[PDB]
């Protein structure tokens, strides 16, 4: 932070440094797909069909 | 000859160099006034009024 001289009856200000630490937060995202039975099997042949 | 003046015989060495400012200028009546209202290049996150 900067810093500003005055004279007077105010105290001498000395420049000021912050420190912050921030952290991670974890989400997901999800999404379904199905493949019926029937499929399965054909798609399982193994060279028989 | 004594002229009511300015003046200033002599007075060597200085330094004639205009820089160039970015402010803005407005007319009121005739004259032309700096139309300044520093709150961010001064007084901006320090502690003082």
């Amino acid at each position: 932070q900067p810093m500003i001289a005055r004279d007077g009856p105010h105290p001498v200000d000395q420049p000021v440094h912050n420190y912050m630490v921030k952290r991670i937060h974890k989400r997901s995202l999800s999404a379904a797909f199905a493949i019926a039975s029937e499929a399965l099997s054909l798609l399982s042949n193994t060279y028989v069909d | 000859s004594i002229p009511p003046q300015s003046n200033s015989d002599s007075t060597t060495a200085g330094l004639p160099v205009n820089a160039r400012v970015p402010a803005d200028l407005v007319i009121v009546g005739d004259k032309l006034v700096f139309l300044e209202a520093l709150e961010r290049r001064v007084y901006q996150a320090t502690r003082v009024a």
